[PDB]
C-alpha cells in the first residue's frame, strides 16, 4: 500500500518527494521544498519553501522557517527551526551523536546550526552547537 | 612623478589562493589588490609605477599590461636576485624613480589597506619642507609591533613598559636625496635606515583612516569590513541596497542575483558571477565566475574564481574555496582548506585542508 | 603492432607531486612511470602507442617528443572530453590502433607495476588461438577486489564475483590485456567498464583465456615506498648487477650514474637517487627515494620518506615517518619531520614533529 506514502514526484502544489516519504495529510506545505528519502511527517506542522528533509522524523506542531536543513534528525514536539538554520548529524547508529536530537518545544534561532548534538525540552538556541549535548 | 611599490614574493601565507596567481594579482572586493594602490597614485598624477617583486613577472606581464592602458599609467617591473631585506629593493629601482626634476616619490606595500589621502600628503610635504615622510596609525597592541616615538626620534620594538602606541603603516614619501644613504647590503628599512635619518632630524604624519596587514586568507573576511566601512563615509552609493541587502555590500555590475536572497552585511560579489534563488550570504567574498546555487548558506568565507557550490550546501566558519572547487548539494564544510581543482561529495564537518 | 596505454587524469590522489608535473610524469625508481612499460613495449617490437588522457597534453608534448627519438617509438596522444567509463577511451583511439594486419594490440594501465613478460604472452596468444588475453595475479584479500573464477586446466573465464563473501576464488585482474582487433566493434559509444560490462559479454561467448611477478596499485604518494621495494627485489632477481653495490650500501639501492654521494654515508635498504643529486657527508637513507636535483645536506638522516624535484635538506635535518616534500622545498637545519606532507616553494624553518599539512 504505497498510496499511503507520499509519491508527489513533481510540483502541481505538490513538493518534490523523493521515495519513501509518509506525509500526514494536517500538514502545510510548500511546492518548493525537497522531501528527500527516509522521512516521516506528522500532522500540523507548517513546512518552509525550498528546505531538505532527508533522513529524518518530525513531530507534531514543528514550524520550519524559510530555507532550513535537517540531516540526520529528530525533531521534537512544538519546535521551532529557525530561517537559514541547519541540524544535520552524521547518521551513525552506532555513535551517540550520530543522530541528532531535539527536545520539545526548541526553538532554533535563524542561521544556527546543530551538529550531531542533543537538545533538550524548552531550550533557545542564538548560537551555533557542535558536539555536545545542550541541557 | 613616480612611485615604487614593495610587493615581496608569491604569497606563500595566502595559500591557496596565490597557487596561481600571485599575490598582487587576487581581486579584493572585486579588484585585484594592485588596483587598491594604482588608481590612488593617479589621484596624485603618477605616470610610472614600478614594482619590487621577488619572482619572475611572466605570469603577470598579460595583467600588468592590460592596466597600463586602462588607467593611463606606466607600469614596468623590477625582479631581485634574493629579497635584499626591506630597503634594498629600492636601491636596484633607483634608476627608474630619479626622472630628474627632483620630486619626493611613494613607496606603498601590498600588504596594506588604508583609505590613502596621498593629494593632502604633499601640501603636508611642502609646507615645512621636511626630507622624508611616513605615515602612522595607532594600533592597540604597541608591545606587538614597532613603536615610533614622535618628528620621531628612536624606535623601541616590543616595549615592555610604555613609550607609544604609533607604528609604521606601511607607506612613505621619500625625496631622491635618500636614495644615497643605503648601502649595497641587505638592509631593513625599518631597522637601519629609518633610524639613520631619525638621528639626523630630517624626517617627519597620522592616518586618520583603516589599517589592516593582510598576511593570511582569514584577514580578507575582516579587512574587506573595514574597506566596506570606509566606503559608507567616503561615497556611499557605491554600495548597493536594496530589501534583500543588510549592511553594506559590494555588487558587481556583471553579476546576477537571483530572488528570494539575503545578502549581507560586508559582502563582496566579483563580475562574471550567477547567483542562485534562496542564498543567505553574509561576511563573506565571492570571486569571480563563482556560480552558488540555490537554497545554500554561507557565512564568513573565501570562494574562489569559478568554483561551484551546489545546492543546500552550507559553509560557514572560515572556509577557504580554491579555484575550480565544485562543492556538491547538501555538502557541510565547517574551516575547510581545500585546493584547486577538487570535487567536494562529503561533509567537512571539522576544519580540515582537503587536497 | 600497436599498443595503448590508460592514463586517466592528471594524479588527483598523487598530490602534492603532480600538482606541476601529471600522474605519468613523476620518477619513480629514476626514470618516469610511463617509461617503466614503453620500453617494454619495446621488448616486443611496438612502433606506435597511444595515451587514453582526459587532460590537456599541452604540458607534456615536450616530454613525449623527447622519447620518440630516444627510443624509436610513435608515441601519439588522445585526449577525451570525458572519462568514458573503462573501455571508452578504446573506442575513440580505434583509429589508431588498427594498422590494417589485425594484430593483437596491448592495453595498459598506468597505476599498475610488474615484471612484464609480454613477449612470452604472444606465444600463450599465437598457441591455442583465441581472442582476447588478460593477465592474472593471485591476492591474499580476494574480497576486496573482484574475483575472477577460471578453471586452473587451460585458463578460461566465466563470471566476475565482487566482494565475494564465501570462497569463489583469490585470482584478480592486473590492469594488463591482450586484444584483437575482432574486439573495438563490441564497444558502444556510451561510457562502459571494461570490469563490469565488456568482460562480462566476452566471458559469456568463451572465446578469452597468470603473473609471475610483483603487482601494486599505486593510488597514493605513501606507496612509491613499498611498491619500489617490490621493484628492487624483481631487480636483484632480473639484473642483480644494475643495483649499485659497496660497503657503505645495504639492501637493494638503483643509483643514477649523475648522482654523486659523499664519503662516510650509509644507503639503504630500498633507495632510489635520482639523476643530478648531491648528497652530502654522513647522511643515512633507508626506505625512501630521491628525485633529481635535489641536495642533501650532511648528517642528514632520512628513513622511509619521498623527496620531491630541486630541494634541499639542510644539515642535521631528521626526516622519518612517510613525510611528502614537493618541488623546490628548502628544509632549514636541525629540522624535524613526522609526517609533514608539504606543498612545493615552501621553506620549512620549523619542526613538522607529527603529521600534518603544510602550504
Amino acid at each position: 500500500s504505497p498510496h499511503i506514502l507520499a509519491s508527489g514526484d513533481g510540483t502541481n502544489r505538490k513538493p518534490t518527494i523523493i521515495g519513501d516519504v509518509y506525509i500526514h495529510p494536517s500538514v502545510k506545505l510548500h511546492p518548493t521544498a525537497k522531501i528527500g528519502p527516509n522521512v516521516s511527517i506528522s500532522a500540523n506542522v507548517r513546512v518552509g519553501p525550498g528546505v531538505r528533509l532527508i533522513s529524518c522524523i518530525i513531530l507534531d506542531d514543528v514550524e520550519i522557517k524559510e530555507n532550513a536543513v535537517v540531516i540526520n534528525s529528530i525533531i521534537g514536539w512544538k519546535s521551532s527551526i529557525g530561517r537559514w538554520s541547519r541540524v544535520q548529524a552524521s547518521g551513525d547508529y552506532n555513535d551517540r551523536l550520530g543522530i541528532t536530537i531535539l527536545g520539545e518545544a526548541v526553538t532554533v534561532e535563524d542561521e544556527v546550526a546543530v551538529i550531531g548534538s542533543i537538545v533538550l525540552q524548552n531550550k533557545t538556541l542564538n548560537v551555533s552547537v557542535q558536539d555536545d549535548i545542550i541541557l | 612623478m613616480k612611485a615604487l611599490i614593495l610587493v615581496g614574493g608569491f604569497g606563500t601565507r595566502l595559500r591557496p589562493l596565490t597557487l596561481s596567481f600571485p599575490k598582487p594579482l587576487v581581486d579584493f572586493a572585486n579588484k585585484p589588490m594592485i588596483l587598491h594602490q594604482i588608481e590612488a597614485l593617479k589621484a596624485v598624477g603618477v605616470d610610472e609605477v614600478v614594482l619590487a617583486i621577488n619572482y619572475q613577472p611572466e605570469v603577470m606581464l598579460n595583467f600588468l599590461k592590460d592596466f597600463e592602458t586602462k588607467l593611463e599609467i606606466k607600469i614596468t617591473c623590477s625582479q631581485e636576485t634574493e629579497p635584499l631585506g626591506t630597503a634594498g629593493p629600492l636601491a636596484l629601482a633607483r634608476d627608474k624613480l630619479l626622472d630628474g626634476s627632483g620630486e619626493p616619490f611613494f613607496v606603498l606595500n601590498s600588504d596594506v589597506i588604508s583609505e590613502y589621502p596621498l593629494k593632502e600628503m604633499l601640501e603636508f610635504h611642502k609646507s615645512h619642507g621636511g626630507e622624508a615622510s611616513i605615515m602612522v596609525t595607532k594600533v592597540d597592541e604597541p608591545s606587538k609591533y614597532g613603536v615610533v616615538v614622535m618628528r620621531v626620534e628612536k624606535f623601541v620594538e616590543k616595549p615592555k613598559l610604555y613609550v607609544g602606541n604609533k607604528i609604521n603603516a606601511g607607506i612613505y614619501l621619500l625625496n631622491p636625496s635618500v636614495l644615497d644613504k643605503i648601502e649595497l647590503r641587505p638592509t631593513s628599512i625599518e631597522k637601519e635606515t629609518f633610524p639613520k635619518i631619525a638621528a639626523a632630524q630630517g624626517l617627519y604624519m597620522v592616518l586618520p583612516g583603516f589599517w589592516m596587514d593582510i598576511g593570511q586568507p582569514r584577514d580578507y573576511i575582516t579587512g574587506l569590513r573595514l574597506y566596506l566601512d570606509s566606503l559608507r563615509k567616503k561615497s556611499p552609493a557605491k554600495l548597493t541596497s536594496g530589501p534583500h541587502i543588510v549592511g553594506n555590500v559590494l555588487v558587481d555590475e556583471t553579476a546576477t542575483i537571483g530572488e528570494g536572497c539575503l545578502i549581507g552585511p560586508d559582502v563582496a560579489i566579483g563580475p562574471g558571477c550567477i547567483v542562485e534563488s534562496g542564498v543567505r550570504l553574509s561576511r563573506c567574498t565571492v570571486m569571480r565566475g563563482v556560480r552558488i546555487k540555490k537554497h545554500a548558506c554561507i557565512s564568513s568565507s573565501i570562494i574562489g574564481w569559478h568554483s561551484t557550490v551546489g545546492q543546500w550546501a552550507r559553509i560557514e566558519n572560515m572556509t577557504i574555496l580554491g579555484e575550480d572547487v565544485h562543492v556538491s548539494d547538501e555538502i557541510y564544510s565547517n574551516g575547510g582548506v581545500v585546493l584547486p581543482h577538487k570535487e567536494i561529495k562529503s561533509n567537512i564537518l571539522k576544519p580540515e585542508i582537503v587536497m
